[PDB]
């Protein structure tokens, strides 16, 4: 996938103006620099491989992460899927107004000790569980329930001191594509929030301990990093330029276009 | 020649003796449901007569000081005629819009508009924490108006009326990647788009979602001198293409 | 049992792998695709659609929408400036946040040559010409009309037509350019100058106004994808 | 869980009835038991509603004067009805609901 | 099953869903026609606009 | 495997009436929506795939789950094998008169510190053997027995940190497939307990840990995972109302329907 | 040993048993004229029953 | 000894995978199986079932 | 790739002289010692392998190591990639003008407790996290902050007890080879810094605990280590005599060309 | 699971060691070669160069 | 794919980058007359210089 | 990051105005906040710039006597002018930049 290379020119004067032109009819002009002055033939080797979707977007990103007690009542996290919280994966979304992609779900997941009153701890490898449930599934509410185990939800088992695990999920949506944007209510009658769509639901995450409160507090941390492949992208958006402000709505606080200078002919 | 155009539509006719080149979509023009996009299981109605026509919103004064005006295209359209009234009592529906904005001046006015037609424009509340209600954000063909200066936090539920960032916190220098044109009153005078059908969805309600808006901004403020006309309006036309229905029901 | 021997490298987890995995939702079948309109293939498909630079922020105009126009009036004396910029696309803060400078602040190296789309929005007896100066660095910035002319420049006559792309080429010595504020690998200058006045007949306003657009050329091309400087954070939504 | 304006401002007048409310939707992924506050800060408890039968006597100021609404308190209302409004009934009003694994508030100031 | 890279490489697919390959990373085609002149009469570059 | 299409109609009025039939002879009616109104020619590109039974039944559940002490006489747990204990799995396997499968079990064992009361624990790691029984072989009493080891029961040894062990079980039955339900008793006088099959015995699990008792106690946690695969069903049957009471026979207490509303014309 | 996913895939047996094999999850066939249709004298959609 | 490398996503244990196993009693045989009426062979051949719709709760 | 062998001579009277010349022409002679005396014909053996390129460059040289301490603010190394800082590499690299390769970044990275004042410390392994940023992007200042994980810069996550992290990178410059040497400024006015050069900057290394303070200060240690392959080099150069002082300039102490002897004939 | 037995020699780091390894950007596109004069292509093609021989030390 | 060594080896690539391969180490050519005789006239062993 | 002369002496005379420089350029790397110190050791600090504004009040016998000279500290200008030099002005300046990731200092010995 080269790129164009230019042909070389004459001095020419004639009736053919290729550089006046009118921006009225929304096109914007295709002309070559060989046309304003006299260019040589060069060869061209670049390349426009790594401005491509599929260079642009299939990076990994953290998207949350959330820590939980062991020793504690209800200590676990729950976790809705959606990528609006982070702002530096957000704004790369927002380019685009109709996605479609799957996805590949890694954890980074550590553990500290705290500030326990027992003499001489010491404990074995630890294992944490990452529950998945689809939107509608029963989920549990506290740690220690028979809703974890005695479950057909695809969760993953992993123990400390090996490779991060890492599952795939595919394009579960009901439209065709994901809707980054809603322009319009959820409710026939007009009422209520404004651009809360059904259309880009994927499910909660509940990770959780499963050994018990050997001698002391363990607290730990785990990041999730998403991974798009397989991405379409349609109808493309100016990028934002305002600070968000929430996950739901697109509300800001207004700001100027750019930074000033001194005066319009400062270099 | 190369500047006249006449687009006519079921009964009515749209002619121009100085305007520029007509822009359309992505590249693809209107065409009706193909059998393998389809998802309804029941036969579509096809009026093709008493939709496919040009009708006329209301028209706005072009002042000195103005900021710009925004419609949203399947809510202005929901009083004119059989357009109005088969949205009524079906269920789903899919069009493809033909955007006429028109506006004369002589050969002593300047300025400069820019038309622009924006699919999915979620706008901003005024509080940060509040969503704007239905009635300041659209009307009933009738232009909702931007301002110049940044709404007060005391109002509750109101649009986020600040004219550089176009509503939606982007800057307003980047709308051109959306299909536009000018209006340059040197040398045009008419401004024409067509617009395909552009959703997630095959078919999609019209009472609850709005997807598309178009808007208008003068980027080059109205100016004169003493002694010429001044009251300049602005005056938009839409006609609907190759429109579609599905699912009947009561009115609502 | 066949006999492996583990490379250094394993059990890592480097955020730009390429690498299969297992799914979690077995014969999951998609719903299929659809004819949307409007697909985008490539991100140098967005920096070919114009956008109006904004050339005259001096504090005052950057909360307007006075910051896209460039005051023209009819001038007393002949040979003044109207403008001035050098040529940084990712460094600049007058072509930072448009929709080049905007895909320029997620890669590093560029190249190619640069587009620059003008339009007279002023009156239709008023005319005028003007001189589009650019001039590769080295020296200074230009501060006659005596020394812009030197460089490359095309002369842009008002009429019919009101719009003229001066395309400035690609000058320099390395086969790409930095996006960030560098001394070794700057692009110059660009000002536009008077050549004649704006003359207008009776009862017609004076200051006309012109706008500026940018894009790039049909041989753009970007590298080395980082991330961008200009949304932080502090929190969680 | 989305409540549809989580902040605004009531005027009322003396021996009137406030009608506070609060109105929600259902996101699919919510499928847990049901859990409604509300609060005041003129941080207590004035009303509950959790495990389908309503606790009610908790502030002494308020006692038996407030009351929920509708009588389908799992279809998206939460609205209370505060009778006999005085002048000592100024703070912000939050109604808290939590259905796992959602939560949302709104901050209602009501000023006579 | 066997390509080309940016001299050749071995590429199998293992699992047997559609999810569960690895990214193309050599989608190379583009078409800027359609945000470039997105107009209905054609326009030469030579002749003037109108 | 896609789903049929749907066929375009005219306006008809004729003797021939496809909506009016008669259930009485036991017969679900077989009539397409394009014979009561006016249908379009959809193609249909749906599928039909995970509805079938090798992906409605071949994921993992957990069985059971018991704890031993290792500072402890008959420090161990023995199980017999049977689906009948967990609730969640149990109500899928009814849905089928019939079944058989072969099995992949698998076990994820986690371990905790009891609170002892030696100075300065420190215990390398823990080593774990899970010993299979086929019906009728000879059982281990206490945890300190030759028969443990001198046995040619076939099982598995596993120490901490790695990747959970797993082996398969093919169909081990007498019959030709599992009886979920077994109505009539087992003794020809028809005296004694009613729905006891001998045509479901897999066997029992022996878990016990292998190391000694160092300084301190560890009290471990293993759960079970099936994961029936090749399984071919017969004879379906109406899903499980009630609540589950015993693992052994099928009793319960009545509960009405479903619950109720206000009114029958009430939305 | 090698067949299409739901582009192909790569599938090898290794152990000498039957039981040790994976999941087959394409045995794709149904017949719905059992349950719906048990009857001895055939039934017509237009005609009527009796 | 082949040099392999060893990706992310091992040594886990997903609740829903396809992988294969070594059995524990090895060269067993089956018993054959039987041509037992009413085979089903996927789960909407139930759903082509009618069934009574209770349409008259009324809390009584 | 054999070496040139020898060919026999006889003993001649003649004319043609191949041992005397003119170093004048600056052509150094290419006689063989079949000239001067007289030789055997030797089939030769021997290899010039192990002299080429790639066999002289492509091994792992250590290039920076930076300590880091967990309970700290602002804890984290960042280092500016560039080879000048060692000098058993520097010394190989600048035997030639310009240089062209890739890399193999390799780290190998150790912990140490520190004195700590807690009561019965216990760490689970830790995690460490190596962040590469091309030079323009962000930095972060902090090492609790969220630029280090919501970002698309090519990082890697490491837990201990495993092989050593390894990425590659290509050669990433704006010219066609790096340059090892500037003879002139960077600014047009010939003002300011003599050798700096902007071709061939690579970008920084940020690298940080992902655990927290648990219970006891940890300092860990990183060691880089380059691999430079499908090396080309162009215009060699003479080794470097003086002992280097500075990471940017040349600038060096005078000394002499070797060490002495006591007189001209001493052997 | 194909059957592996790990030799000794792994999860080690040898400095001169031939193995793959996955890069960090992906498809990256270098800048095209040039026709330098002075290629050097062995070491033994600098041995083949003379050079004074400092044969008069004596300390001063 | 499969050459000889310093008898037989196989290499095979597996990413699909440049510079993901392996290293050379059998580039053997040399050509040191660009060092030795850079001269415009050629230079004969027997004849003298000058 | 990089100073133009990191070391060197100037000779003045008394109750002149001194003109220490300390320019710098910017390698592509340094994008953090900027910052700039002052030093002297006849190691106390005598003026600041962090966070865009000036601090100056740090030397009780060089109170409001130094001052930055240019108005565009962010092009490389971090020359300071010392009015009204006295005899016990004698000490090395230490022009400490640090804009991240990158170090630079200055050590200018004045003598008059």
């Amino acid at each position: 996938a080269r790129v164009a290379d230019t042909i070389s020119s004459r001095p020419t004067n004639s009736e053919s103006i290729p550089a006046l032109t009118a921006a009225e009819t929304g096109h914007t002009s295709q002309v070559v620099p060989s046309d304003t002055m006299q260019t040589r033939h060069v060869k061209n080797y670049h390349s426009r491989s790594e401005s491509s979707i599929e260079n642009f977007l299939c990076r990994s990103a953290c998207v949350y992460y959330a820590t939980y007690t062991n020793n504690s009542k209800k200590g676990f996290a729950e976790w809705v899927i959606n990528t609006r919280q982070v702002a530096q994966l957000r704004r790369k979304l927002e380019l685009f107004t109709y996605l479609r992609f799957d996805l590949e779900l890694t954890f980074v997941i550590t553990s500290a000790q705290q500030p326990s009153t027992a003499s001489s701890v010491d404990a074995p490898v630890q294992t944490h569980q990452i529950m998945y449930v689809p939107p509608g599934g029963p989920v549990p509410t506290k740690v220690k329930d028979y809703a974890w185990q005695t479950s057909t939800n695809p969760s993953v088992f992993w123990t400390e001191g090996n490779a991060p695990p890492r599952m795939s999920i595919p394009f579960i949506s009901i439209g065709n594509a994901y809707s980054c944007f809603y322009d319009g209510w959820t409710q026939f009658s007009r009422n209520g929030v404004y651009g809360i769509n059904t259309l880009n639901n994927m499910g909660t995450l509940y990770m959780r301990h499963v050994n018990e409160a050997g001698q002391g507090p363990i607290k730990s941390t785990v990041r999730i990093y998403f991974k798009p492949k397989h991405v379409k992208a349609w109808v493309p958006r100016p990028p934002r330029l305002c600070q968000y402000e929430k996950q739901k709505n697109v509300n800001f606080s207004p700001i100027g276009v750019t930074t000033s200078r001194t005066d319009i002919i400062t270099t | 020649s190369d500047r006249v155009r006449s687009i006519t539509l079921g009964n009515s006719t749209i002619t121009t003796q100085e305007c520029a080149n007509v822009v359309v979509g992505y590249g693809v023009w209107p065409e009706y449901l193909k059998d393998n996009e389809a998802t309804a299981e029941d036969q579509p109605t096809q009026p093709d007569v008493a939709t496919c026509r040009f009708y006329t919103l209301e028209s706005v004064q072009w002042m000195k000081n103005s900021a710009g005006w925004w419609w949203k295209l399947p809510d202005a359209l929901s009083q004119m005629g059989l357009f109005g009234q088969n949205m009524q009592y079906h269920y789903l529906g899919r069009t493809g819009y033909t955007i006429h904005v028109q506006c004369n001046a002589s050969k002593f006015h300047q300025g400069c508009l820019l038309v622009v037609c924006v699919p999915e424009a979620e706008m901003g509340c005024s509080n940060l924490n509040n969503t704007p209600e239905f009635s300041e954000l659209s009307g009933g063909d009738s232009a909702r108006m931007f301002t110049d200066t940044q709404v007060g936090e005391s109002n509750a539920k109101k649009v986020q009326t600040a004219v550089w960032n176009a509503g939606m916190g982007v800057g307003v220098g980047n709308l051109t990647i959306f299909p536009h044109q000018w209006i340059n009153l040197r040398t045009n005078n008419s401004a024409t788009l067509v617009m395909p059908y552009i959703n997630s969805v095959p078919m999609d309600n019209m009472f609850r979602h709005n997807n598309l808006t178009l808007m208008i901004i003068p980027f080059v403020p109205l100016n004169y001198s003493e002694g010429s006309s001044p009251y300049v309006p602005i005056t938009v036309t839409i006609a609907p293409m190759c429109a579609e229905y599905n699912g009947l029901r009561l009115a609502s | 049992g066949l006999p492996v021997m583990t490379t250094p490298g394993s059990t890592q987890f480097l955020t730009s792998d390429d690498f299969q995995s297992p799914s979690a939702m077995p014969q999951f079948d998609v719903t299929p695709e659809m004819q949307i309109p409007g697909r985008v293939n490539n991100l140098m498909e967005i920096a070919e659609v114009d956008s109006v630079v904004p050339v005259n922020n001096t504090e005052d105009n950057v909360s307007s929408l006075k910051a896209y126009q460039i005051p023209v009036q009819s001038n007393s004396d002949n040979g003044k400036q109207v403008f001035g910029f050098p040529l940084q696309p990712g460094a600049n803060n007058v072509l930072n946040r448009t929709l080049l400078g905007e895909i320029l602040n997620y890669y590093t190296h560029w190249s190619g040559s640069i587009k620059l789309t003008f339009m007279f929005c002023g009156s239709a007896m008023a005319t005028g010409k003007f001189l589009l100066a650019y001039s590769p660095p080295g020296a200074g910035v230009p501060k006659n009309r005596k020394d812009a002319m030197l460089g490359t420049h095309v002369i842009w006559d008002v009429g019919l037509q009101s719009s003229c792309v001066l395309c400035v080429p690609w000058i320099s010595q390395t086969h790409y350019r930095y996006v960030v504020e560098d001394e070794y690998t700057a692009a110059g200058y660009v000002t536009c100058w008077y050549q004649t006045n704006i003359v207008v007949p009776a009862d017609v306003q004076s200051s006309c106004d012109i706008l500026c657009f940018v894009s790039a050329c049909n041989d753009f091309s970007v590298r080395m994808l980082k991330d961008t400087p200009f949304i932080r954070q502090d929190t969680f939504y | 869980l989305s409540i549809t304006t989580p902040e605004e401002m009531i005027e009322k007048a003396k021996g009137e009835t406030a009608y506070l409310p609060c109105k929600f939707t259902l996101s699919p992924e919510d499928q847990g038991p049901l859990d409604i506050e509300w609060l005041i800060s003129p941080d207590q408890v004035i009303i509950l509603y959790s495990g389908d039968k309503i606790y009610d006597d908790y502030y002494p100021d308020l006692k038996g004067r407030v009351h929920f609404t509708s009588n389908d308190l799992k279809s998206g209302d939460a609205s209370i009805n505060v009778t006999n409004l005085q002048l000592s009934d100024i703070g912000t009003y939050q109604c808290k609901v939590k259905k796992a694994p959602g939560v949302a508030n709104k901050k209602i100031h009501l000023v006579v | 099953q066997v390509s080309t890279q940016k001299i050749h490489y071995t590429n199998i697919n293992y699992y047997k869903d559609a999810a569960s390959n690895s990214a193309n990373r050599q989608d190379f085609t583009q078409d800027p026609g359609k945000f470039t002149e997105p107009v209905k009469d054609i326009m030469v570059k030579t002749m003037p606009a109108l």
